[PDB]
RNA sequence: GACGGAGGGGUACCACCAGACGUGGAGUCUGCGGCUCAAUCUGACUCAACGCGCGCACCUCACCAGGCCCGGACGCGCGGAGGACCGACAGCCGGGCGCGCUUUCGCGAUCGCGCGGGUGGUGGUGCAUGGCCGCUCCCAGCCCGUGGCGCGAGCCGUCUGCUCCAUUGCGACAACGAGCGAGACCCCGGCCGCGGGCGCCGCGGGACGGCCCGCGGCAGCGGGAGGACGGCGGGGCGAUAGCAGGUCUGUGAUGCCCUCAGACGCCCUGGGCCGCACGCGCGCUACACUGGCGGGGCCAGCCGGCGCCCGCCAGGACGCGCGGAGCCCCCGCCGUGGCCGGGACCGCGGGCUGGAACGCCCCCGCGCACCAGGAAUGUCUUGUAGGCGCCCGCCCCCACCGCG
């Protein structure tokens, strides 16, 4: 009824993250879903010189994968949480976990 | 070293049942996980790393299990002779099914 | 520490109408402006008194300028995060300039207040675009190269 | 005997877990991938240029 | 507001002397030997450095008021380079000891009470920083 | 104000860096398969893996027992949720605009000792057939001569750089080992015509009113 | 085609103007040469080798001085249960190891023995190679279908006219249509909406040489603006044709030879790579008053937590949910002296990470040259150079280094 649940979505891709969002948004019109929090991305950085060999001038090649991160709290019966998140839309590769 | 049948029956025996065996490094992290061995007075034991390497290359060359080595992962699949093989080991009839 | 997720918390509403912002190269002026006596405090601390001595002459550059009577009569809880010392005083500026505008009310006497002062001090209403450069793997600066050895 | 002395912990052996090479394990995150065996496997991880 | 209007400097050579005509604080006098920190080379000569630190570090503590301070906390706002070595100069906060002492004599004082993690400016020392800001300027 | 240790991304890399394991795995398997493209459902601890490569029939459909020898392998392997780890299988339409099933095909066409320049042309003709906007191969090392030559076989246009290519071309490499040594195939098919996305230089005008 | 000390256009702080801030000169720090060595593992030599191949107590690790054992699989013949295989108390010898031995006590088919054949090897050769990557090239060039021209090699389109930052355009032209590269694109800004706030984070606008004044077939350009923003903010991607560029020491990458049981397998120990008559490359700190030194304020971003007491610090114990630079500014001291510039070795001492210093830290001594670097050259245009700190990488400990 009133218990709070803790939610976090993570997608590499934001696009992909954000459909996860739009799902919830719709599907927690039936049991008052909190309105989504967009964290800081954090980012797994990884500068690497791009030459396996040193020969060249030494060259920097820049990755990132930055993770986002959304946060949903839902004072609703567990049955009711479970009902949005199976609803709401799922696409391959995004993680929704729940923490009371 | 003289492998324990102990030992040797857990692998067959992880293998009949789930028809796929797995390897990492010599490094032991308690020992290789999968196969749960008990010596009589022994408490439920892990193969010493060394010792699942040895029999499943022998296995391989036997032509007991089929090997696709990535991430430094060993990757073995049961083959049909060696359900003969196994189930020979194990004492077992044709009617046993793995649980595929 | 800059633009953080409360532009002014330490002090809400409490007849503060006049909102402005004045920026310097990561110097965020949140300044929160209400019609008060007419003495300001920046960081909660007078306007007129600012620990650099050579700054401080110019933190009250906007005030003579755009009429200090006209000022006189508002009240300012200014906080400005992030940037430096320098960079600091040039957003409070930037935010007192225009926090007197807002609140005098858009009219002819108002637009000529406003051309006196951005003529008198350039970029005074206008937030300086420029923003501190990348650095390269060239070398250790945005544009600065390491020593050619071997020509 | 050769059982009591092989291997006696002497330090942290890392490897990447693509490659398996001691050199440039790199730690940095939960990635222990090689430094050169990284840039091959960025793609599939999702680690891309700006 | 008040300490903020007297200037800080004036406030803290003029707290030394309130600390030390009015008897509060009492320089433990084996601050002697003791150099401003790691960083410092050449050690304090001014002779009234306890009342002056003192002085700064009971107004920190009012100028936080509620936010609460740490011993370790407090040598990171007196930090300094240190210098001396073919590397370059890494700026060193300045060492426990002198300011945990510091810290000490204010909670018998009345000028700290504890709060959740560091200990916080008592109410009974809020009213003395505050009233001698506004009685010297 | 919030704790920073936040340990919800260090489980999302653990995945991903799953998932790439998974591809490598994939990928030298099931070479029948034509494996492309993994990733994991992951739903509350059920790995489902799903799995796009051009033909699931030699790996699933024998009872679907190898299929299930694969769940097992890669549950037992990961030490994770056995049930919960199965592999979904799928069919790839249009394994010519695929790069990866089309150079597949190649090294082994290649290793069969079919000839290079005809079976270059094959694969530029499946990709020429599905209508994909140009294909090319760089077969590259010892081809026929004790030094390293590189044959280059192309048909159409093929955009080289930008960030188009990287989401309108699509790259294979494999490495074939005929008793000279190692030879490398290469694939590069470009579409404009792919997903929901326009090659963003062509404007399109196409009538009156 | 390559080239010219041939001409004509252009063009770029990897070029010069006009300047800056420098190096080279001194100590130091790292890499290299030379050499010394038991071992100093190497690879790389103009640009495009030389703080490079992401931090050497051990490990790494390829090298040495000694040792340990199979991790010779699976298959054919042959031997083998009182034993095929296979450890061991004490004493010995030996850092040490039932390593060997004297010795007498086990093991339990998990095998021996030859062979057919494996298997590994940081061994070689990047002049057998894949892959990647350097470089030409921070280049604007590269090609096609058909037709024209020549016996052909080859030309034409692909321009001896004009504009670009640009084969960027335009008006042409035996060419006429296409491409690829550049653009476009994409990330990160600086301004404006709305949505969202467990954290100022999610989608849209705006800026276009559009407007003005010119000069212009044109293409544009030169000013003037208005406007956070101006005509190329900053980066990512980066054609074609190549290079005997570099890596077999990243790679169940890999040809082929060598090594293979006293192994180039793999472990265990101790030292090596850090040894210095030397020459050099990258950096750091200096050479002081525009400076040090003693206090007082106090301002950050990448993105990140602390309280309590003990100690000169260093550090540690105790506890727990969180936090933040220098420069600079204000007052003092020195008073041009290698001085209160500067901090180099060494004499101790107290500590840390550590199985272990041979690493680091702090304190008390000490007080090295250098008083502005010869010939030479390097980098560099707005938030730019430089000054000034912090983060992160490899990291047991450590950076003067690199990514920022």
């Amino acid at each position: 009824m009133h218990q709070k649940y803790t939610i976090i979505v993570v997608g590499k891709d934001l696009k992909l993250v954000e459909r996860y969002v739009k799902s919830i948004v719709k599907e927690g019109r039936a049991f008052g879903i909190s309105g989504p929090c967009r964290a800081p991305v954090r980012r797994l950085t990884i500068t690497t010189r791009k030459s396996p060999c040193g020969e060249g001038t030494n060259t920097w090649h820049r990755f990132e994968l930055r993770m986002y991160k959304r946060t949903f709290w839902v004072t609703c019966g567990g049955n009711d949480i479970s009902t949005i998140l199976s609803k709401t839309v799922v696409i391959p590769g995004i993680q929704v976990t729940v923490e009371v | 070293v003289h492998i324990p049948k102990a030992v040797y029956k857990a692998v067959y025996a992880h293998l009949y049942e789930n028809a796929s065996l797995a390897l990492k490094e010599y490094w032991r992290v308690g020992n290789v996980p999968g196969i749960t061995y008990v010596d009589e007075n022994g408490k439920l034991c892990n193969p010493t790393y060394l010792h699942v390497n040895c029999i499943m290359q022998s296995l391989e060359s036997r032509g007991v299990v089929k090997d696709t080595f990535a991430w430094r992962h060993h990757y073995y699949l049961l083959t049909e002779k060696g359900e003969q093989f196994i189930r020979k080991e194990l004492d077992l009839t044709d009617d046993v099914l793995p649980t595929p | 520490d800059l633009l953080e997720r409360n532009d002014i918390e330490v002090r809400e509403r409490d007849k503060y109408t006049v909102h402005t912002l004045g920026k310097k190269k990561n110097s965020v002026a949140v300044a929160f402006v209400k019609a008060g006596k007419g003495d300001i405090l920046v960081n909660n601390v007078p306007l007129a008194l600012v620990r650099p001595e050579i700054l401080r002459t110019k933190v009250s550059e906007p005030i003579m300028i755009l009429g200090e009577s006209l000022f006189k009569g508002l009240d300012m809880n200014i906080k400005v995060a992030g940037g430096g010392h320098v960079s600091q005083i040039y957003a409070v500026r930037q935010a007192i300039s225009r926090g007197v505008l807002a609140s005098v009310k858009d009219e002819a006497a108002r637009s000529e207040l406003r051309a006196k002062l951005v003529s008198y001090d350039r970029q005074l209403v206008v937030s300086d675009p420029r923003r501190c450069e990348a650095k390269k793997f060239g070398g250790r600066g945005a544009r600065a190269r390491r020593q050619k050895s071997y020509r | 005997m050769r059982e009591t002395e092989f291997c006696t912990h002497i330090a942290h052996k890392r490897e990447c877990r693509i490659c398996g090479n001691y050199n440039s394990v790199y730690r940095k995150y939960g990635l222990f991938i090689c430094r050169r065996c990284f840039k091959e496997n960025a793609g599939k991880i999702g680690f891309v240029k700006l | 507001s008040s300490v903020t209007r007297v200037p800080a400097d004036v406030f803290i050579n003029s707290f030394a002397a309130h600390l030390k005509n009015r008897g509060i604080i009492k320089c433990p006098a084996f601050t002697d030997y003791v150099k401003t920190g790691v960083s410092r080379q050449y050690a304090p000569r001014d002779a009234d450095w306890f009342y002056i630190k003192a002085a700064s570090v009971i107004r920190h503590f009012y100028i936080s008021g509620s936010h609460s301070i740490g011993v370790a906390g407090l040598a990171r706002k007196y930090s300094s380079l240190q210098k001396g070595k073919t590397t370059p100069h890494h700026t060193k906060r300045a060492s426990c000891k002198v300011i945990r002492s510091i810290v000490s004599q204010f909670l018998g004082q009345k000028l700290l009470i504890a709060g959740e993690r560091g200990r916080h400016i008592s109410p009974n020392g809020r009213k003395m920083v505050e009233d001698f800001a506004e009685g010297l300027q | 104000r919030r704790d920073e240790e936040n340990v919800y991304y260090s489980k999302y890399l653990n995945d991903c860096i799953m998932e790439a394991e998974l591809h490598e795995f994939f990928s030298r398997e099931l070479v029948d398969a034509g494996y492309a493209s993994c990733s994991l459902c992951r739903t509350i601890d059920s790995i489902c893996v799903i799995i796009q490569c051009a033909e699931p029939e030699v790996v699933m459909g024998d009872n679907h027992y190898r299929l299930h020898k694969i769940e097992y392998l890669l549950a037992g392997r990961f030490m994770c949720d056995p049930k919960n780890f199965n592999i979904w299988v799928d069919k790839i339409i249009k394994r010519g605009l695929s790069a990866e099933i089309m150079v597949d095909n190649l090294r082994a066409k290649l290793e069969e000792a079919m000839p290079i320049r005809r079976a270059a042309y094959s694969i530029i003709r499946t990709a020429m057939r599905a209508g994909a906007a140009g294909c090319e191969v760089i077969v590259a090392g010892k081809l026929r001569a004790q030094r390293a030559r590189a044959n280059k076989f192309k048909e159409g246009c093929l955009i080289s750089t930008g960030h188009p290519k990287r989401i309108f071309l699509a790259e294979a490499t494999r490495h074939i080992k005929m008793r000279q040594g190692v030879i490398g195939v290469k694939v590069r098919i470009y579409n404009p015509n792919i997903r929901g996305a326009v090659m963003p230089d062509k404007i399109e005008i196409g009538a009156f009113s």
